[PDB]
């Protein structure tokens, strides 16, 4: 897909939770964005990496803070 | 200067208006051709005599100003207070650690008039002085500035101090009670003696007869709540003297802010005369007036008044200020304030939250600034063309909305009528 | 894409903060911009540099000032 980066819509990557007994955030580029006009307005274009993109995606919910302090993030 | 000409036919006109001298007057401009403060108190012509004096000249009314002085004098001037530190004032000391002092340590000079034409005299009084009679004259400058309910309100308590020593005895009448007591503060030289007791009592606070101070403490700042608009602006906002200076954006309240900051006041001095400035007769223009400060004053207290003040509601809304101007500057301010809470976690117990690198992202940036910086909030309403949001407009909105049974020529009725249409 | 400079709508600039802890600005042309409806009416033209046409660019997102004085744009 188009851009770089949106190539890597369908896979995954997966957060270790920083509490004992919990479960592992698992979380897409797909989940996080609409289709288009959603990435290519936020600052996703296609030259950032992986987890650049992940952390800029905690957008769509309002959901970077809340999954910084309970996840090894 | 700048030159005007007519266009029509090539003429030159001078544009003229009539000169407004009138400047402020600081205490520390007295102490340089004068250094002692005169307090033209009567030679005590019988110490108990002057009891009887006063006693029915309150209680029927048209009481003798001069005898009201003299009667404070010889009843007061008994108190000493041990001074533990050393003390000084604009220049004079008045003296130093471990000597003994007097309320009346001021400099005391002698009136030339003896006494005023027969006061209706009374023979049937006891030891009432010191106990609580002297107490209940000072108390009568506070009544005498307020024309307002609310002299029904502070005479209130005013019985009941007095009441506290021997006696339940209330002196003055229900129609012209109000019209004896404003005659007393045109007397300089009662104005010198409320606050020059208000001033002792400050230095002893631990003396069983600071209790005196129930009538003299309304004094302390009388002619400074300009200092009082600055004073409530820091704390409404949670912001320094220094920070919230640099939110002024108007260049009339910065020309008043410069005057009213002007250095070697002892603004911030523990013990001094200047709280009493005009009370001792230092000025008879203050620089921390709200009428010498109108733009300060209502810019000031208009924010204030968006921040949920109770006090700036009823606040006088001077005259021949540039309100539209003040407006923009008050509602950007509050807006700013408004928008960014304090907000940080505290205490912990086991975990605490930080984001000090995290700001943004994010370009989700279609919203205000984060603190409360008046550079980035600068530049962010110069984003939008320099006119107030809809967003801004309905903030101020929700803030007067509210408000009800709003005085004419108030701060209150200006915000409603601006904000709420 | 038309015109000229469009063709510069995908890389990103990345801007220095002025203040001692804060995230660089990353930056695209196509960030700013909606299609040609909303490029047309601002100002855009076909001749321009590609921080022109960024400074210039920055009306969509009403950021110019506050950009200038939070990183060295």
């Amino acid at each position: 897909a188009v851009s770089d980066v949106w190539s890597l819509s369908k896979t995954s990557m997966t957060f270790q939770p920083k509490k004992a007994s919990l479960q592992p955030l698992t979380i897409s580029l797909d989940e996080l964005f609409s289709s288009r006009g959603e990435f290519i307005s936020v600052g996703g274009n296609g030259r950032m990496s992986h987890k650049e993109a992940i952390l800029l995606g905690l957008r769509y919910k309002k959901l970077y803070n809340q999954a910084r302090v309970k996840y090894s993030l | 200067s700048v030159t005007v000409k007519r266009i029509i036919d090539n003429t030159v006109i001078v544009p003229k208006l009539p000169a407004n001298e009138d400047p402020v007057e600081y205490p520390a401009d007295y102490f340089r051709k004068s250094k002692e403060i005169p307090l033209y108190i009567n030679t005590t012509k019988s110490l108990s005599d002057l009891r009887g004096y006063v006693y029915q000249g309150l209680k029927s009314g048209n009481v003798s100003i001069i005898h009201v002085n003299s009667y404070l004098y010889g009843a007061l001037k008994d108190i000493r207070g041990k001074l533990d530190k050393d003390w000084s004032s604009f220049g004079i000391n008045i003296g130093k650690a471990g000597d003994t002092i007097g309320i009346f340590d001021l400099v005391s000079l002698k009136a030339l008039d003896g006494v005023l034409p027969d006061g209706v005299s009374d023979a049937s009084r006891t030891s009432a002085d010191d106990k609580w009679l002297p107490l209940y004259l000072l108390g009568l400058y506070r009544v005498g500035r307020t024309q307002m309910p609310e002299y029904r309100k502070k005479l209130m308590d005013g019985l009941t101090n007095q009441c506290k020593m021997i006696n339940e005895q209330f002196e003055p009448l229900v129609p012209e009670g109000r019209d004896i007591f404003d005659v007393w503060g045109n007397d300089s030289n009662y104005t010198k003696i409320v606050a020059a007791v208000d001033m002792f009592f400050h230095m002893f606070k631990k003396h069983e007869c600071a209790s005196f101070r129930y009538g003299t403490i309304v004094s302390r700042f009388k002619d400074c709540a300009a200092l009082a608009t600055f004073g409530h602006l820091c704390k409404i906002t949670g912001m320094s003297t220094e920070d919230v200076t640099t939110w002024i954006l108007n260049r009339e309240v910065a020309d008043e802010m410069v005057q009213m900051m002007l250095p070697g006041q002892e603004i911030d001095k523990a013990d001094s005369y200047m709280p009493y400035l005009i009370d001792f007769g230092l000025s008879s223009k203050s620089p921390y007036w709200s009428v010498k400060n109108p733009a300060f004053h209502f810019w000031g207290q208009l924010t204030a008044l968006l921040l949920r003040s109770t006090r700036a509601r009823n606040a006088r809304q001077p005259d021949d200020i540039e309100y539209t101007s003040l407006t923009t500057a008050g509602l950007l301010y509050a807006y700013a304030v408004g928008s960014s809470a304090d907000l940080a976690q505290q205490f912990c117990v086991g975990d605490n939250k930080y984001t000090p690198d995290d700001s943004t992202g994010g370009l989700t940036t279609n919203a205000p600034p984060q603190g409360r910086d008046v550079v980035e909030w600068l530049g962010w309403f110069e984003d939008q063309n320099r006119k107030p949001t809809p967003d801004m407009m309905q903030y101020a909105k929700r803030a007067v909305m509210s408000l009800q049974g709003l005085r004419e020529k108030t701060i209150g009725k200006y915000a409603k009528s601006e904000f709420d249409k």
